[PDB]
């Protein structure tokens, strides 16, 4: 599969 | 002015973190678009209003074959929205998942077009900061379309720097995992992660816990499959150099170092941007509503200023 990713911002 | 109900809401292409992108039709011209629909509440709630503003400013001031072009942007009593060219072909993560790996030549095609978009963006003092498979769509002809300009930063010429700790964890450059500031060479790192994935069929660093992941990015050396060509290994080793200064693309000449790497010896960079090169894959679509290159998980669902002064927009094309 290799899971999906999600961008972030501190 | 362009209205919510100038648009049919035909199919849900994507939904999540970002917002909701839906394949729409323009009632007037019958043209097809992808419309990113954000709730103003969500944006303000999270301070990340400047990103949802900068995304618009960047889509308004950028013009390139391998960047998603904006057709219209507007808002309503409740929501910010972008209408953008539709990429029928889905995203690379979808294709890669299925194919497991691409050939070097196929990876070289998408790589060149990405190097093309990034050179162009850097020339305009934009740093994209979110290069990842998921943001690389294909258009109807099998050409790359870079998507999601949320994390972009303008004003970044030459050795100018940035401080926002942002991007996608798996794709973060080491320097971004240290304190203080970083520069535009993060995009080349990002390029290396997507290229490594394309040619080696996995992320170079992965753990589902971010602290271990970050340790891996900062501390672990990449591995390469034995059969990878020497030119491919060299490219990946350059782009994923942990020191941005030693990194391919990290010098004062930016994209030029990447363009001149031997992996790309066969590329005519003028033919790339002028799309004279035959794509390695063209998505096979029966209709305009043929969403086979998107997950049926997402498509099979049903569907329903001061601050944003510079958000609204309409295209000359
Ligand atoms: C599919 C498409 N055609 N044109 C565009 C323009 C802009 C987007 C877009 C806008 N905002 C965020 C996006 O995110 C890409 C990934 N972070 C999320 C994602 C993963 N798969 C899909 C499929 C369809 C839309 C988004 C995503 C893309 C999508 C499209």
């Amino acid at each position: 599969g290799r899971p999906r990713t999600t961008s972030f911002a501190e | 002015k362009v209205t919510m109900n100038d648009f049919d809401y035909l199919k849900l292409l994507g939904k999540g973190t970002f917002g909701k992108v839906i394949l729409v039709r323009e009632k007037a011209t019958g043209r097809y678009y992808a419309m990113k629909i954000l709730r103003k509440e969500v944006i303000i709630a999270k301070d990340e209003v400047a990103h949802t503003v900068t995304e618009s400013r960047v889509l308004q001031n950028t013009r390139h074959p391998f960047l998603t072009a904006l057709k219209y942007a507007f808002q309503t009593h409740d929501r910010l929205c972008f209408v953008m060219e539709y990429a029928n072909g889905g995203e690379l993560f979808f294709h890669l998942s299925r194919e497991r790996v691409f050939t070097e030549e196929r990876a070289r095609f998408y790589g060149a077009e990405i190097v093309s978009a990034l050179e162009y963006l850097h020339s305009r003092d934009v740093v994209y900061r979110d290069i990842k498979l998921e943001n690389l769509m294909l258009d109807k002809d099998g050409h790359i379309k870079i998507t999601d300009f949320g994390l972009c930063k303008e004003g970044i010429s030459d050795g100018a720097t940035m401080k926002t700790f942002c991007g996608t964890p798996e794709y973060l450059a080491p320097e971004v995992l240290e304190d203080n500031d970083y520069g535009r060479a993060v995009d080349w790192w990002g390029l290396g992660v997507v290229m490594y994935e394309m040619m080696c069929g996995r992320l170079p660093f992965y753990n589902q816990d971010h602290e271990r992941l970050f340790e891996l990015i900062l501390m672990e050396e990449i591995r390469f499959p034995r059969t990878l060509s020497p030119e491919a290994k060299s490219l990946l080793a350059g782009l994923l150099k942990k020191d941005p200064k030693q990194r391919l693309g990290g010098g004062p000449s930016d994209a030029k170092e990447v363009m001149e790497h031997r992996f790309f010896l066969s590329i005519n960079w003028q033919d790339v941007v002028q799309k004279k090169l035959l794509p390695p894959f063209k998505p096979q679509v029966t209709s305009e509503v043929d969403t086979r290159y998107f997950d049926d998980e997402f498509t099979a669902q049903s569907i329903t200023q001061e601050m944003f002064e510079d958000f609204d927009y309409i295209a000359d094309w």
